[PDB]
Formats: structure tokens, sequence, C-alpha cells
């Protein structure tokens, strides 16, 4: 079956 | 336990695709919102993130930076959401359910019951004796079941004369014709 | 510029509770879900299951980024906390009421935040502890939330029912009242 697709977050700086 | 007041701190990401006549015309927002506050935010008809509040300023600045990033979320109106929309349109976009249409009195107040279709566009209309009747119409408004249905209520105020026959008609993309439902008096 | 539909792909990480939530909508239903505790993909219709899939894994590492986020950002704002939003409640039913057929009270709980509640459904003053579906929260665009319980009945004029909603903007429980009007 086709997969739905995800969008990743993205990270903050730390510093 | 009992008792916690603690302070609550919230964070939520939101990626929307909006899609325009099909796949034709597509734009991604993605949100970062802290609290109830959205402070920052990636809009497709822009290309870069932008600081929504102050407080969001850093991270559209060091999210800026990011060349592969960028490039991912520019990329994401083909990669992501017009891809999502092709993996679930048969039975979302495409999805058709008919609605169960029943009349009955409320206890000088006539309820047609539309209960249970998808999507939501549909029309109800009054007739008595084949006019529409316009003026005494009221109606819950399209209500969302959470279970991917939708109903409503519609209701004519009249004083029912004998030989009258008021007609609930109704208009749905999952029928090819009207359907009707009939309250002789 | 007509706006046919809207996917939304919402994630949230709440703390201190340490509770999170990864969900797809489509024009305001919820197509899936990832249960955080068994870890796996819960489609809003079974059937969806067999049209599409989803990889959960992914689901929770956003996660993982989710809470270093919120971290971070909780620091920033100099540990400035959310401002409750107290739900507003409404009792409806699946389909217009008839005497014992079967049918489904719906408590649709709306405009709150943080995502914390607390729904018992009350049979004649008695809590109903099992037998009670309920959603996730589903996302508002003003970002507050959405939730619905669910409760399959018989009508009868012997049974009254209250929704009694909890959360920490209201200053007493909420009841909303539902009788059968025969």
């Amino acid at each position: 079956l086709d997969a739905y697709n995800m969008m990743i977050s993205a990270g903050f700086s730390l510093w | 336990s009992m008792g916690d007041t603690r302070p609550r701190f919230l964070w939520q990401l939101k990626f929307e695709c909006h899609f325009f006549n099909g796949t034709e015309r597509v734009r991604l927002l993605e949100r970062c919102i802290y609290n109830q506050e959205e402070s920052v935010r990636f809009d497709s008809d822009v290309g870069e993130y932008r600081a929504v509040t102050e407080l969001g300023r850093p991270d559209a600045e060091y999210w800026n930076s990011q060349k592969d990033l960028l490039e991912q979320r520019r990329a994401a109106v083909d990669t992501y959401c017009r891809h999502n929309y092709g993996v679930g349109e048969s039975f979302t976009v495409q999805r058709r359910v008919e609605p169960k249409v029943t009349v009955y009195p409320s206890k000088n107040l006539l309820v047609c019951s539309v209960s249970g279709f998808y999507p939501g566009s549909i029309e109800v209309r009054w007739f008595r004796n084949g006019q529409e009747e316009k003026a005494g119409v009221v109606s819950t408004g399209l209500i969302q079941n959470g279970d991917w249905t939708f109903q409503t209520l519609v209701m004519l105020e009249t004083v029912p004369r004998s030989g009258e026959v008021y007609t609930c008609q109704v208009e749905h993309p999952s029928v090819t014709s009207p359907l009707t439902v009939e309250w002789r008096a | 510029i007509k706006e046919e539909h809207v996917i939304i792909q919402a994630e949230f990480y709440l703390n201190p509770d340490q509770s999170g939530e990864f969900m797809f909508d489509f024009d305001g239903d919820e197509i899936f879900h990832v249960d955080m505790a068994k870890k796996e993909t819960v489609w809003r219709l079974e059937e969806f299951g067999r049209f599409a899939s989803f990889e959960a894994q992914g689901a929770l590492a956003n996660i993982a980024v989710d809470k270093a986020n919120l971290e971070i950002m909780t620091k920033r704002s100099n540990y400035t906390p959310i401002t409750n939003v107290p739900p507003e409640v409404t009792v409806l039913t699946n389909s217009p009421v008839e005497l014992r057929e079967p049918n489904v009270l719906i408590c649709f709980i709306d405009k709150f935040t943080p995502p914390v509640v607390n729904v018992t459904w009350l049979r004649n003053g008695k809590p109903v502890t099992t037998g009670v579906s309920e959603t996730v929260f589903l996302p508002r665009e003003d970002h507050l939330f959405r939730k619905f319980h669910y409760l399959p009945f018989l009508p009868s004029t012997e049974d009254v029912y209250d929704c009694r909603v909890e959360h920490w903007g209201l200053d007493e429980p909420l009841l909303k009242h539902w009788e059968f009007d025969a």
C-alpha cells in the first residue's frame, strides 16, 4: 500500500 | 495526583497542505505554536521562514541559514502535499456516503432529519404542495459527528392544513437524483 | 482562489505531563493518529488501513524533537506558562432518538487548551466507566483543541445522562445534561 509521508520536525539551535 | 496545579507548557507543530482545484495549486504552511501563540512559520508562497512573534525570530534566522532544510521545505508541495493527496484521494476526496432522510413533526414544526452523509456540501429544501418554503426555515447547521459523517436537522415552521403535502428534498453528491420525503397531514 | 481541501499533520508535546500527540486531519476529520503508548498507527476508520499505510516510527522521532524544542522555547520565554482556556461542551446523538432503538450519545468538547481533560459519562448520576469511545485531541485554527466521546446506548425515559468535564480552565466540573423527551 502507498504510504502517507510526514514532514520531519526541525530542531532549534541549542545555543 | 490530586491538587496538580503545576504550570503547563505546550508546543504544537502543524504542517498544513492547502489544495485548490485538485492539486493544480498547492500551498504548504508550517506553523510552530508555543502555548496558544504561533511564533514562526514557513509559507511555501514565501519560501523561507518568517517570525510571527519576536520570540520566534531566533528560529527563523537559524532555520533560514540551513540550505538543506529550506530546499526540503521548498520541495514539499510536491514530495509531501501532492504525494499525500494522491495517497488518500480515493477514500477521502472521493468518499461519498448517502444520508438517511426522515421527516417527523416536533410536538407547528416539521423536522427533516438528514443523517450520516459525506461530504459536507448538501442542499436541503422544503416544499408545500410543490412550492418552496423559505421564510420559516431554520436548521441546526452542519454537524460534524467526528466519524467522517455529518448530520443536520432542517425544520419548517408551518400551520398544517388537511390535504397539504410537505416535501423535504435533499441534493447531495452521493446521489444522482434528489432524495425526497413527504409528510401528509 | 477556491480552497477545496486541507490536510494537516498536527503534533504536540506538553510538559510537565510528558504527553505527546501526532495525527493527520483531512478537512476537519481525523485520518489517523499514532498511539503513543502502543506506538502504532490507529486509523480513524478501520478500513483506511486497507487503503494506505503510515510508518509510526518517524512520528515517534518527531515527538523527540518536539520535546527538545518545547524545552528550549519554555526557557526562552522565561517559563511563561499556558493560559487555560475552558471547554465548551455539547451533547448530541448520532440520529434522532427512538425508544429502545440503539443510538450513540456524543459529547463534543471544544475550544480548550491545554489538551488535558477528564470526561466522564454519568447515567442517572452514576459513572459509565466502560463502553465509551473517545478521540484524541483534534486541532483548531485558533490552536485550541476539540474532542469527541461516544456512548452507545438504548434510549429510555428511565435514564438521564450527563457529560461531566473537568479542566483547569473551569471553576467547577461542567455537566451537560441530556434526556429522552418521549
